[PDB]
């Protein structure tokens, strides 16, 4: 316990997550301007569809902690 | 000028000294270390001078200053029966901390003088303050100086065990922010006269105990949340594991007195329940793995999480006895561990270099006289009668037993284990066998520096424990303002 | 008066191609900066929710010239980076009035020095950041559509200039290329909000959308739905200009490739005016009656930028080990917490808007002069690390690793303590002025009904803090790698120093060591002004917190 | 710091206590791992709080006497 | 109340969420670093799409369903679907431990949305004078003892005047036994 | 554009990689304590 | 505390920072001027503050009139 | 409605460039073609002066965008040799 599952699910559990979490998010990052503008794009997308369609608050949510998860998985 | 001003401003001053010396000389380290020590020496002074000025029976705050220039952050300094002792101890442990640890920091001196001041400046403001939100800002201001204090003056596994104290006590500290936040909201000061007239509605009270009781269980802490405590008090300096345990770890202890027990009275009672389970369970894990610990600094660490334990189950009582008891227990803790941390992580650690059990073995046939006041250490940590230990577990547990009798019955087991752990360490380094075959040299007895701040800090342990009422007198009136409760012919008076 | 100044500075720097007449021509834009500073100071003195002028196209309002003024100091203290040469030579021979005021000193200053360095080199820098500042101080005072759009256009137009001024460097101009094509990008989203505006409304000024939108406003042939729809694309653009996620992905790769003197002034100006701007949009916006239009607030795409920038801030950071791209993301987390107190709209959250804005713009600023400074005391340090070795533009960024900073505390042991009070600000550690910031926007948020986005801000809080620690461990926690520079240290290696007097006859010569070469005064000065304000606020609060109780008591009045 | 007396380092003790503070980079979710971790941290403190829950005022020895009942409800 | 066609409303999350997830696997063929080809977005980034699509589909209709079970609208009910939605998160991990963490991360966020309000929308005005709300909470200073006694309850050291009388009726009505302690003293 | 030692991927590989963290297995594990034989 | 004794600190505290990064020695004979003038500027500054506050104290009570005139109009126009 | 799809096509301009920075600079124009002239036609509806001003002033800024961005563009090639983007 305390030098296992009280470490795991907890502060060596969030240091490892988290750390291939934002490798993978700047993974994202390429310098490439032409990548960079369907990021705007598609981040403008996001915004319309949210704030027309009167979509549930929950459901943007589950939109972003499913991608979290996803940035948490490698390959 | 307020007397509660001269104990926040001889630090500050002692910290210009340090650092305006060497423009009047390449001057020697150990003037440095001089002035650092006569200016802990003049808070003392001065805080046995409030001391003897004190009323023992007087419900309204003292030594305050009439500022009447409001602003939107404004100090207020006063000092209260409920508050006293917790200042004075602060002031006695500074000077033996810096002795403790005089000969060993050796590098970056200034600077750790420099940090000391400064942290005694902020933990005896955290007693002082008259407001919650002043509370929280001192409670959290000694966080910077305590990551620079490890990670300079730490041991091998100082950065992360910097990072973790760090971490958690900043995560732990910003749930007590948003319930600071909100009290102060809905009455619009956090001034204690103003929160103290006013009664919160009881699913609003229910709220703001979680929030304060995160933090504080953050900040026991409490079994499952103490892996910051096992490495911070641990890999810090000598000096930086007394102001820890001894000082910093009843932060929280204070902060119940002033933040749950006067202005949340029907969630405390209605919660009590879950406190005593949690506060149960540390009773028993912590006993159990302080009992398996190879790491001697490690094994009084873990022992301070059991003892927190008992002065927390003594806080939510509702009992007088249970919340005098939980004071004295908190200030027996304060010698106590800050001896055993100068057996463990200044004396042994200073011979050896090491900190693993496996090492040590007999150190009785050649130091007797560290094995005479680490024994009678060793007992007041078991909590032995004519100790002051002793009358702070009995009146913690009495009143954890008056309020929920099945969770003073599991808490009582303390007596057992910690029993065991105490003389076991103990047998395994002085007694044991014969002085160790590790040991290729002769290791000295005690020097005239160790004896005397072991002999200073197991006096304070003994004489206290005869006579309690040296601390009780001032507890009492004070004290029975944060009880709740009725009596059906003595309430209600016409 | 900043346009009589540009006018004749760009008179004086159109006859004159010699480039040793840029240190002065900077000093000047700081006193021309003074004038202006003298003259919106005298126009304080009325209560207005704000007056239109020269035809309804522009307003002034007390919100707005306090932002003129604060945009202005910000600004001469960026200019003294130009204004001044970066290390100095002092001797006790030659300090007191007597001495600096009649005598004077004589040596070789061009290397220690750096006269010709290139921040030194520029003539026209001085003029660019006045055009900048130009379309910064219109955009705070835009009345109509057309006039937004043509500010921030100046305004944009000039930081993509500033970022590609340095010619010569394959990153800066990387840099600026980058920052035009999404900034156009960005520009076409302000246009099509706008122009949506007019062609449903036939105005384009301001106060008559505001009525359209305050008449619609009660709990049926012409439903108002594009006001919302129109404000979410304009706020789009905007969002984009202040960096906040999801269009972020630009600042981390600008702010790190172009130099540090410049990432300095593009990455604090930009914000100031544009979060001034939105506040006064989200006022009148505001539906007090709950009907179907507040459930297409455009609000929410702040909330969402809010809530986005304070998680993407706080982790993406946690893996940087380029230290200007680690202060990109951690400008991107306070922008989640400037984003969230302008969306909930309320008294409280306003003055806690107002502050942490003028806080973190000041504090931000340390952090930046701070590494500059740094970057200048190497010059008698050397090296022997590998990596240290192949860095880019090792004049434009000299620190550009967080590595480099190793054992800094050894160095110089104040400059350390300044980027600690900076650093732990930007944590939010309290008594540090960081810390009063977070606890009013916290506050706002807790007191209106915003506790699901608090709990958010306090955990991203506590991961954010992780690699802030990481900059405080590597400053103070390790030994350094650079050394003393063997050669300034040679005991035969001397320079000689020459006093005259005011006939300049020699009053005393002096040989000197690279012990007597230090940082320049305003440099030193302005660090420590900042560090203190930061540490001694609990102290000093009633005039800079009344100032914004004021001015939110005017916005909300009536 | 200091400089410490001699001291015979074994190299197996020394190998052993690094073990042990670097144990926890090792430890996985297994069956058996979850079943400790389940029981020491849900189990017995739920059990703990029950106990404390039903007997909360239940019992009061204070000046209680022959006659009276222990029990308060 | 009004029933609810579970079904029904959790193919709308189905589409709503696996829509937007068929956004992302667009983005990701169209930054496709090779010749993919346009049919690559049901083919090499389908899973993508695929785990939008469960994730939608079970929260909408667990949570309408849980709202049916149990006859009520509140905070829980989105939190049931939170629990269902990380636990199908899980599933294409293939690994046990994400089941449950994802489901604890997950459920736990969506009840803590619920329960504090709906923030990311417009939060609820009570519509109410806030100088009164505010001022009447600060001057509350006392009670009527009937009023605390509800949520604490007589007990636990909290003896109201006449706890020991309705104490003997409330121990006469469970045990059946007269209260009559000893006098104690042998004269009167 | 932007040069791979200021935006690369394997730069963050180099200073924070993957192998900071074990993930031995049950075979050459079985005590979870290290390999400790 | 007192504006006018804090701002002069202020800019005493100022001069022993500078001082401090610029790692040259406080207290050296022929600059300790420096001291006086930063102190001066100091003190001429909170003297610049106290007439801001001053101002700020007028203008907020004058406002908790207002808010305590439109609270108090209103209700009597309810009382219809 | 050729307003709005000719706006279409300087944000498909977007969509479909993975190493065209000039085609980026190409579809700004684009996009800015199709907010003038949606101005311009909504001012003939309302026989308004002011779009029809509103429109000169884009085509001023468009322009001086231009400008400042082909003189940018001229800053990076002088220093690559190329405007391609590896991929
Ligand atoms: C909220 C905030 C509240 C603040 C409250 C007050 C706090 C304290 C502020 C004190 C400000 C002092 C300003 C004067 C100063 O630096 O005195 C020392 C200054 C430099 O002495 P030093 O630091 O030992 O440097 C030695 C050499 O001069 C070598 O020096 P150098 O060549 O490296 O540079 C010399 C000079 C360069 O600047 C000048 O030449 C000053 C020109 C003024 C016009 O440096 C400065 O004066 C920097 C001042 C920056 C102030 C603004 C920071 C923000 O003394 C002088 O000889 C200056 C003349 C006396 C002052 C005249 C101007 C006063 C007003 C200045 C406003 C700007
Ligand atoms: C902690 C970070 C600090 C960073 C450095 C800057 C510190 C100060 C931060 C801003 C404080 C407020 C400054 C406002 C502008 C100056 C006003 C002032 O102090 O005096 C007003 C006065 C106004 O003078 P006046 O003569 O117009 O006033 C006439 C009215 N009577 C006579 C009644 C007072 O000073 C000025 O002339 C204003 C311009 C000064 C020059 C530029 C100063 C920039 C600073
Ligand atoms: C007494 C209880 C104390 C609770 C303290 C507070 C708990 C904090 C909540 C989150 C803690 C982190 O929770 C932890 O998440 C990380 C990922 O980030 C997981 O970490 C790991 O997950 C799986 C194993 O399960 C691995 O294959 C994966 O490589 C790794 O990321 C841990 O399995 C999980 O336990
Ligand atoms: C909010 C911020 C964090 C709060 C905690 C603040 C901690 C402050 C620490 C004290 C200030 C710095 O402390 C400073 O340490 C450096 C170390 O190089 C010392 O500097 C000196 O160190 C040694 C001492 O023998 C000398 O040989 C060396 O030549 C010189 O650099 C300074 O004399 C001391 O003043
Ligand atoms: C409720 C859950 C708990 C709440 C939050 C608790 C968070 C505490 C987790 C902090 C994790 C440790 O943080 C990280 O630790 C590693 C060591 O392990 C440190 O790493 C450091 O120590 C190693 C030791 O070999 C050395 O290489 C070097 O001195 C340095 O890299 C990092 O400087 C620090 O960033
Ligand atoms: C480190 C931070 C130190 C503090 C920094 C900030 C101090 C300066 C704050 C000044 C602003 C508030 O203080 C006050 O505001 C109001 C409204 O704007 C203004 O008040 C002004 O308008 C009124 C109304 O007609 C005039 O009668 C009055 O003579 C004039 O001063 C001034 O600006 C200032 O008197
Ligand atoms: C479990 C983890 C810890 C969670 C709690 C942390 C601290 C919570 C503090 C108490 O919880 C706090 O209650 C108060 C009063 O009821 C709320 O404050 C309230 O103000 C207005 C007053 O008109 C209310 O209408 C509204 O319901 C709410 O915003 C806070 O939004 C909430 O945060
Ligand atoms: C040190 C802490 C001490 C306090 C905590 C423990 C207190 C224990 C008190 C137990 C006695 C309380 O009061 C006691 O209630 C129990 C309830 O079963 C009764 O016990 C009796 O109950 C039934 C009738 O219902 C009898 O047939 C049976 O023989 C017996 O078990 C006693 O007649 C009564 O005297
Ligand atoms: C993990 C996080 C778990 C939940 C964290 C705290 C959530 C707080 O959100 C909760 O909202 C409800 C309804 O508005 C409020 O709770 C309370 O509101 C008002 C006061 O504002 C009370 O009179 C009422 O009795 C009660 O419902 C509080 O604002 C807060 O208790
Ligand atoms: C809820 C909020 C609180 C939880 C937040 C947790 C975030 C933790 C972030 C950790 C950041 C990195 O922290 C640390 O970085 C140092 C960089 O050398 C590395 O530390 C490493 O050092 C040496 C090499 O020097 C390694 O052999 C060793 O395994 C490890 O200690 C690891 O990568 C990581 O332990």
């Amino acid at each position: 316990l305390d030098k296992g599952s009280i470490e795991l699910f907890g502060p060596y559990g969030l240091e490892r997550g988290l750390v291939k979490l934002s490798k993978n998010i700047s993974s994202l990052s390429t310098s490439h301007v032409t990548t960079y503008a369907l990021y705007i794009l598609v981040g403008f997308i996001l915004y319309l569809i949210y704030n027309n369609l009167l979509l549930d608050y929950s459901y943007l949510l589950l939109i972003i902690i499913l991608l979290l998860l996803l940035m948490m998985i490698g390959e | 000028m307020s007397l509660l001003y001269v104990l926040l401003i001889i630090p500050i001053i002692g910290i210009f000294l340090i650092s305006t010396i060497d423009s009047f000389y390449f001057f020697n380290v150990s003037y440095y270390k001089k002035i650092a020590l006569i200016t802990t020496i003049l808070n003392l002074i001065v805080s046995l001078i409030i001391y003897i000025l004190f009323d023992f029976s007087n419900n309204q705050f003292q030594f305050i200053q009439e500022n009447l220039d409001l602003s939107f952050y404004d100090i207020y300094l006063g000092v209260d029966g409920v508050s006293i002792y917790f200042v004075l101890l602060t002031t006695i442990i500074m000077p033996i901390a810096l002795v403790s640890n005089w000969n060993s920091i050796t590098n970056n001196i200034k600077s750790y003088l420099i940090i000391m001041l400064l942290l005694e400046t902020l933990l005896l403001a955290v007693f002082l303050v008259l407001d919650v939100l002043l509370f929280y800002i001192f409670f959290e201001s000694i966080l910077p100086p305590l990551f620079i204090l490890i990670g300079l003056f730490g041991s091998s596994n100082k950065v992360r065990a910097s990072f973790y104290i760090f971490l958690y006590t900043l995560l732990g500290s910003l749930f007590l922010l948003l319930s600071i936040l909100t009290m102060s909201s809905i009455v619009g000061t956090t001034y204690f006269d103003v929160l103290l007239k006013s009664s919160f509605e009881y699913t609003t009270q229910l709220f703001l105990f979680f929030g304060i009781f995160i933090a504080f269980a953050v900040k026991t802490p409490v079994w499952g949340l103490n892996s910051w405590l096992l490495r911070a008090h641990v890999e810090s300096p000598l000096g930086g594991s007394i102001v820890l345990a001894a000082i910093v770890l009843k932060l929280s202890l204070y902060g119940v007195f002033r933040l749950i027990l006067p202005i949340l009275p029907q969630a405390s009672l209605n919660l009590t329940y879950i406190v005593y389970a949690i506060g149960a369970i540390t009773v028993l894990y912590a006993s159990f793995s302080t009992l398996r610990t190879v790491d001697v600094k490690e094994l009084i660490a873990y022992s301070s999480v059991a003892h927190a334990a008992i002065y927390l189950m003594g806080v939510f009582s509702n009992t007088i006895q249970g919340l005098e008891g939980a004071i004295l227990l908190g200030l027996a803790h304060g010698f106590v561990s800050s001896g055993l941390f100068i057996c463990a992580g200044g004396i042994l650690y200073d011979r050896t270099g090491t900190r693993l059990i496996y090492f040590f073995r007999g150190l009785t046939q050649i130091m007797p006289l560290f094995s005479l006041f680490f024994f009678i250490l060793c007992l007041g940590n078991a909590g032995t009668p004519l100790t002051l230990n002793f009358v702070g577990e009995f009146m913690s547990l009495y009143g954890t037993l008056e309020r929920l009798p099945i969770a003073g019955m599991l808490a009582s087991t303390s007596i057992i284990f910690s029993a065991a752990y105490s003389i076991y360490m103990y047998n395994r380094i002085a007694f044991g066998g014969s002085v160790s075959l590790y040991f290729i040299d002769c290791f000295r007895d005690l020097t005239k520096r160790e004896f005397f701040i072991l002999f200073t800090l197991v006096s304070f342990t003994v004489i206290l424990g005869i006579y309690p009422s040296f601390v009780l007198d001032g507890l009492h009136y004070n004290i029975s303002s944060v009880v709740y409760g009725i009596e059906p012919n003595a309430s209600y008076l016409t | 008066m900043i346009m009589i100044s540009i006018l004749s500075l760009l008179l004086s720097t159109s006859v004159t191609l010699r480039r040793d007449m840029s240190i002065l021509f900077n000093r000047i834009s700081i006193i021309a900066l003074a004038y202006c500073i003298l003259h919106d100071t005298m126009s304080l003195s009325f209560i207005s929710k704000g007056i239109g002028l020269h035809g309804g196209l522009l307003h002034i309002t007390n919100l707005t010239q306090i932002f003129h003024i604060f945009i202005f100091i910000i600004s001469i203290l960026i200019l003294q980076l130009t204004s001044f040469y970066p290390r100095k030579v002092w001797i006790p021979e030659y300090s007191s009035l007597k001495d600096i005021f009649f005598n004077k000193i004589l040596y070789y200053r061009t290397k220690i020095i750096n006269k010709m360095g290139e921040h030194m080199k520029i003539i026209e820098y001085p003029l660019i950041l006045l055009f900048v500042i130009s379309g910064a101080v219109f955009l705070i005072s835009t009345n109509d559509l057309v006039s937004i759009f043509l500010s921030i256009e100046l305004q944009s137009y000039g930081l993509y200039l500033l970022s590609t001024i340095y010619r010569n460097s394959e990153l800066s101009t990387t840099g600026g290329l980058i920052y035009f094509l999404l900034g156009g990008l960005s520009s076409c989203f302000i246009l099509l909000g706008t122009s949506l505006l007019y062609v449903n409304s036939g105005t384009t000024s301001l106060d008559g959308l505001y009525i359209l939108n305050s008449i619609s406003d009660v709990n049926s042939w012409y439903k108002p739905y594009y006001l919302n729809f129109s404000l979410l694309i304009f706020s789009i653009g905007f969002l984009f200009k202040v960096s906040a996620a999801p269009f972020h992905f630009w600042s981390p790769d600008v702010y790190d490739a172009i130099p540090t003197i410049v990432t300095t002034f593009v990455a604090i100006i930009a914000k100031i005016s544009i979060f001034i701007f939105l506040l006064e949009l989200v006022y009148y916006t505001n539906s007090n009656a709950n009907s179907y239009l507040s459930e297409f607030s455009w609000t929410y795409a702040l909330l969402i930028s809010s809530l986005l920038s304070l998680i993407i801030g706080t982790v993406v950071g946690l893996t940087q080990f380029r230290i200007k791209r680690l202060l990109a993301y951690s400008t991107i987390s306070h922008v989640g917490f400037i984003l969230l107190a302008l969306s909930v709209s309320s008294i409280e959250s306003t003055q806690a808007f107002i502050f942490y804005l003028i806080q973190y713009s000041i504090s931000n600023l340390n952090a930046f002069f701070i590494l500059i400074t740094i970057g200048f005391s190497l010059y008698g340090y050397v090296t022997n690390n590998k990596e240290y070795k192949s860095l880019l533009d090792k004049n434009n960024s000299p620190i550009q690793l967080i590595s480099q900073l190793k054992g800094y505390f050894y160095i110089n042991p104040l400059l350390s303590l300044s980027l600690a009070i900076t650093i732990f600000s930007f944590v939010g550690v309290p008594p540090l002025v960081g810390f009063f910031a977070k606890q009013m926007v916290l506050s706002a948020a807790l007191d209106n009904g915003y506790i699901f986005l608090s709990l958010i801000a306090i955990i991203t809080s506590v991961i954010g803090a992780v690699y802030y620690l990481n900059v405080i461990k590597e400053i103070f926690f390790y030994s350094p790698e650079h050394e003393v520079n063997p050669v300034l240290n040679e005991s035969d290696s001397n320079f000689s120093l020459r006093i005259l007097n005011e006939k300049n006859v020699l009053i005393r010569s002096v040989l000197l060591k690279g012990r007597n070469i230090f940082i320049s005064s305003p440099f030193s000065i302005t660090i420590s002004i900042i560090t203190n304000v930061i540490l001694l606020f609990i102290f000093m609060n009633k005039e800079w917190l009344s100032m914004g109780t004021i001015l939110v008591q005017i916005l909300f009045s009536a | 710091g200091l400089q410490h007396y001699k001291i015979a380092m074994d190299p197996a003790l020394v190998r052993l206590g690094s073990m042990i503070s670097n144990r926890y980079k090792y430890f996985r979710w297994t069956k058996r791992t979850a079943l400790v971790s389940f029981m020491y941290v849900v189990v017995v403190p739920s059990t703990i709080g029950y106990l404390a829950y039903k007997t909360d005022g239940l019992w009061d020895l204070r000046a209680k006497r022959r006659g009276d009942l222990i029990s308060e409800r | 109340y009004h029933p609810k066609d579970a079904v029904h409303l959790g193919l709308k999350g189905a589409a709503v969420v696996g829509g937007i997830g068929l956004l992302f696997a667009a983005v990701r063929t169209s930054l496709a670093r090779k010749n993919v080809g346009p049919w690559a977005i049901f083919t090499r980034n389908g899973k993508l799409a695929a785990t939008f699509a469960a994730v939608g589909g079970a929260y909408d209709f667990t949570r309408a369903a849980a709202a049916n079970l149990r006859e009520k609208e509140d905070w829980v009910n989105n939190g049931i679907g939170g629990l269902f939605a990380g636990a199908t998160m899980g599933l294409t991990t293939g690994r046990i431990p994400r089941v449950l963490g994802f489901a604890a991360l997950t459920g736990v966020v969506l009840a803590t949305a619920e329960y504090a309000g709906s923030g990311l929308r417009g939060v609820f005005k009570r519509d109410v004078d806030e100088y009164e709300r505010k001022e009447f909470l600060r001057k509350n200073r006392r009670r009527p003892i009937e009023e605390t006694l509800a949520e604490i309850g007589e007990g636990r050291g909290i003896k109201p005047p006449g706890y020991y009388e309705r104490r003997a009726q409330r121990l006469k009505e469970k045990y059946g036994v007269d209260i009559n302690p000893v006098c104690a003293d042998p004269d009167q | 554009f932007l040069p791979e030692a200021m935006v690369g991927r394997s730069k963050i590989d180099e200073k924070y990689p993957d192998s900071d963290y074990p993930t031995l297995t049950d075979k050459e594990d079985p005590d979870m304590n290290g390999g400790y034989i | 505390v007192n504006r006018i004794l804090f701002w002069t600190g202020f800019g005493l505290a100022v001069r022993f920072w500078q001082l401090g990064i610029e790692m040259r020695p406080f207290f050296n004979r022929k600059s300790l001027w420096a001291y006086p003038l930063f102190g001066g500027v100091g003190a001429s500054f909170g003297y610049w503050l106290q007439s801001i506050d001053e101002k700020q104290t007028k203008m907020l009570e004058e406002r908790k009139q207002a808010i305590l005139e439109k609270r108090a109009r209103r209700a009597q126009r309810q009382a219809e | 409605n050729i307003t709005l799809i000719l706006f279409l096509i300087g944000i498909l301009g977007f969509v479909l460039n993975r190493k065209n920075i000039i085609l980026m600079l190409i579809s700004i124009e684009i996009m800015l073609l199709s907010i003038t002239f949606l101005i311009l036609l909504s001012s003939l509806n309302m026989d308004d002066i002011i779009g029809q001003t509103y429109a000169i002033y884009i085509i001023v800024v468009a322009g001086a965008e231009s400008a400042i961005g082909l003189g940018i563009l001229v800053a990076f090639y002088r220093l690559r040799g190329s405007i391609a983007i590896e991929y």
